[PDB]
RNA sequence: CGCGACCUCAGAUCAGACGUGGCGACCCGCUGAAUUUAAGCAUAUUAGUCAGCGGAGGAAAAGAAACUAACCAGGAUUCCCUCAGUAACGGCGAGUGAACAGGGAAGAGCCCAGCGCCGAAUCCCCGCCCCGCGGCGGGGCGCGGGAAAUGUGGCGUACGGAAG
């Protein structure tokens, strides 16, 4: 009965969505994520896992600070002034 | 003068409270949430127009942070009209619908031909 | 002078004196917490020679380290190798116990920095060393020209790094014949242009 | 196993060598790369030597070499003051200084005074207030003749 | 279940609104790739994660 | 109608709240006409609304900040709104003053002892 | 018993500031295996390598000799050519393996503490006004507060230095 009829008692979930990073690993008992460590001020992340890195880096979100850092980078990070208008 | 209680409990000092030299940002942050943001439009369904002429209600679809309390004001303000009570619940779409039953002073039927509806 | 005079005075440790007054402290500071602010140097003249000036912004601490080597963390002493890696009593930490006191501190208060520490006492599970924290944003540091080195973020944590003096002791560096393997900028940097092949565009 | 004669060798490539190959495509851009930060170098430093100060005759050390002269560090101090030359205005006027050198030798202590004798009367000083003259500076004429030195000034043979 | 938390309950209410085919006027577009929508999930075929 | 921010920046306080408002009645007469189903050009209106809106809240938010670092420009402290936002490495940093502070023994060496401008003989 | 200095500690949503997290190719500090090789294997080797941990920067680190040498001496660090698969290590087996000198790229030198002299000659902050600064700065203004003789600033650091 170790196979089929076992599947039929999977009613009860243990991983619900993490919150940090939205992935259905925060462990319910344990309440600390599988795949972020949410708890933990620090990102969980490891180097035998370089295809597990690149899943979740600076290249997969919006970037929507860090895109306008770099397109201000190209003008000294200049403030306050305006164009001279018409 | 003697130490009444075996426990030396730490002494009630002094505090002051916070005088600021400058606001931490420069203006409050405006009411996003207005009466206007808080009702997006009214539903102009056959079940939605039956409980318009049933039962002295309106039909709107609300912001989903709204209370029952800001809705009675949002219904108020808006359509210069009273409200008997408000009955929220979330759609399966994940919008708020908002059955504000008008109290029998102002009519219902005749309030959906202000808002424009039918 | 007043400061030499000290100076000599802690050079007679073993002295009635300072065994008298080494051991009433190492008391004191047993009885203390772990790791807290001291509202001065233990030592004017100690802390004089590693930098301290006695001005507002520079920060002493007193913290604490427990005595003895580095024993292996592994579960019931099994080490899962060759006959080499069982050795997990015997073994010794590569850092000096003032430089683990100095990244103690350090780590604790991230918005200071550390310029050096110095020992203030030592008993059979505790070694005690003041060390010396400095300000990089408050104006009598940040305004002096000959300490306004240390508020570049060149210097974020020295003493993780090991750039306090006790950090660099352990890096095993310096000039001459005993400092080949740190030859360039560290032990890594030898290790790494040694074990390069330079294979050229040519041969 | 190796076959019949044959040299016996030990290749150094057992450990992971392949991670640090340092590959010489960075050369060609490397010589443009130094060749534009030196040139741009001696067009700011713009009447100055482009080698920049006199090194002083040194003799090579252990006993292979030691017949041969280099371009040393810098002058010994006991070379600038038999010149007369002062510690801190020699840097300032283009001479090399290090407090280290020490001089065993008076043939190899009198060869960098003499050096230095040819340097300070080949020394075209310009005012460092240009519309009036003051008096160490050279003749108005030394500094219209003026021009840079390409190659190491006072170049050193054997 | 019936028993919902309203995190989850907006959670499935984006998945409702992401199961909709494509309109008939997006492939008379000139850049025209799409055919149909490929990314339709049916409570059968595949169970939504959770 | 055209509505454009270059007469709206040269008028009073209290009339863009009354032009806002009169746009958000305007709005919300075209969110029932888009639910009901009814005139096709009371739709492609709806666009031209909502981006005047976000005109009339603009030169409101504008001139509501340009008045604020009109008056707290000449204090010691402002508002974090109203300081610079450049890059916070780049806040940490000494100040232009802080960078011309030599030591007094700096402002002898460099005193007696000039980097001239010299040349040789070839 | 009381008021006062002080030392050593508390507490504050006290006035200002600052740290945290990410990225992590390169860089610094630790920690640290076993595949594998030795035709077995345990020292070695793999390798102070992979993984684990902390910390930065635009580069980092190193750096102005408690150096190399033994010469007719050179003279911080870093990197490149070479020394050199050399001296040396090693069941002296397998294998490991620098440095000096030399030739170049660049080249830059320096500051305290201590010892001493100068009426603490020094320094931060608040209030007031003034040009004025999207790197809160320069000047005036107060028997305003604080830091500090348990030592601040100047002169001065091994190349010597101070005073007459």
């Amino acid at each position: 009965t170790k196979g089929t009829s076992s599947f039929g008692k999977r009613r009860n979930k243990t991983h619900t969505l993490c919150r940090r990073c939205g992935s259905k690993a925060y462990h319910l008992q344990k309440s600390t994520c599988g795949k972020c460590g949410y708890p933990a001020k620090r990102k969980r992340k490891y180097n035998w896992s370089a295809k597990a890195k690149r899943r979740n880096t600076t290249g997969t979100g919006r970037m929507r600070h860090l895109k306008i850092v770099y397109r201000r980078f190209r003008h000294g990070f200049r403030e306050g002034t305006t164009p001279k208008p018409k | 003068k003697i130490r009444t209680s075996p426990t030396f409990r730490r002494p009630k000092t002094l505090r002051l409270r916070r005088q600021p030299k400058y606001p931490r940002k420069s203006a409050p942050r405006r009411n996003k949430l207005d009466h206007y943001a808080i009702i997006k439009f009214p539903l102009t369904t056959e079940s939605a127009m039956k409980k318009i002429e049933d039962n002295n209600t309106l039909v709107f679809i609300v912001d989903v942070k709204a209370n029952k309390h800001q809705i009675k004001q949002a219904v108020k303000k808006l359509y210069d009209i009273d409200v008997a009570k408000v009955n929220t619940l979330i759609r399966p779409d994940g919008e708020k619908k908002a059955y504000v039953r008008l109290a029998p002073d102002y009519d219902a039927l005749d309030v959906a031909n202000k808002i424009g509806i039918i | 002078g007043a400061y030499k005079y000290i100076q000599e005075l802690w050079r007679k440790k073993q002295s009635d004196v300072m065994r008298f007054l080494l051991r009433v402290r190492c008391w004191q500071y047993r009885q203390l917490s772990a790791l807290h602010r001291a509202p001065r140097p233990t030592r004017p003249d100690k802390a004089r020679r590693l930098g301290y000036k006695a001005k507002q912004g520079y920060v002493i601490y007193r913290i604490r380290v427990r005595r003895g080597g580095r024993k292996r963390p592994v579960p019931k002493g099994a080490t899962y190798g060759k006959p080499v890696h069982h050795g997990v009593n015997q073994l010794k930490f590569a850092r000096s116990l003032q430089s683990v006191a100095e990244e103690r501190a350090g780590r604790h208060c991230g918005a200071l920095r550390v310029l050096n520490s110095y020992w203030v006492g030592e008993d059979s599970t505790y070694k005690f060393f003041e060390v010396i924290l400095i300000d990089p944003f408050h104006k009598a540091i940040r305004r002096n020209p000959d300490t306004q080195w240390i508020t570049k973020p060149v210097h974020k944590h020295r003493e993780m790094r090991g750039l306090t003096s006790a950090g660099r002791k352990s890096r095993g560096l310096g000039k001459g014949h005993k400092f080949h393997h740190t030859i360039g900028g560290s032990r890594r940097a030898a290790w790494r242009r040694r074990n390069t092949l330079q294979l050229h565009r040519y041969r | 196993a190796p076959s019949r004669n044959g040299m016996i060798l030990k290749p150094h490539f057992h450990k992971d060598w392949q991670r640090r190959v340092a590959t010489w495509f960075n050369q060609p851009a490397r010589k443009i790369r130094r060749r534009k930060a030196r040139q741009a170098r001696a067009r700011r430093i713009a009447p100055r030597p482009a080698a920049g100060p006199i090194r002083p005759i040194v003799r090579c050390p252990t006993v292979r070499y030691h017949t041969k002269v280099r371009a040393g560090r810098g002058f010994s101090l006991e070379e600038l003051r038999v010149a007369g030359i002062h510690k801190k205005v020699a840097r300032t006027i283009g001479i090399s200084v290090d407090p280290r050198r020490r001089n065993k030798s008076t043939e190899s202590l009198q060869a960098n005074v003499q050096r230095l004798k040819e340097y300070r009367s080949k020394l075209v000083l310009f005012p460092r207030k240009p519309s009036a003259p003051k008096k160490g500076d050279s003749s108005a004429e030394e500094l219209k003749l003026a021009t840079q030195l390409t190659g190491p000034v006072m170049p050193i043979r054997n | 279940s019936s028993h919902k938390t309203f995190r989850i309950k907006r959670f499935l209410a984006k998945k409702q609104k992401q199961n909709r085919p494509i309109p008939q006027w997006i492939w008379m577009k000139t850049g025209n790739k799409i055919r149909y929508n490929s990314k339709r999930r049916h409570w059968r075929r595949t169970k939504l994660g959770l | 109608a055209k509505i454009k921010a270059r007469d709206l920046r040269g008028k009073k306080k209290e009339e863009l709240l009354k032009q806002l408002d009169d746009l958000k009645v305007e709005l919300s007469q075209l969110r029932v006409a888009k639910v009901t189903g009814g005139a096709a050009s009371k739709l492609s209106k709806i666009r031209v609304v909502r981006k005047s809106i976000a005109r009339v809240l603009t030169v409101i938010n504008q001139t509501q900040k340009e008045n604020l670092r009109k008056f707290y420009k000449g204090k010691k402290y402002k508002p974090l709104d109203l300081r610079p936002k450049k890059t916070r490495a780049m806040r940490r940093r000494l100040n232009k003053h802080e960078e011309s502070l030599k030591t007094k023994k700096q402002q002898r060496k460099e005193r007696l002892y000039p980097l001239r401008k010299y040349a040789v003989k070839a």
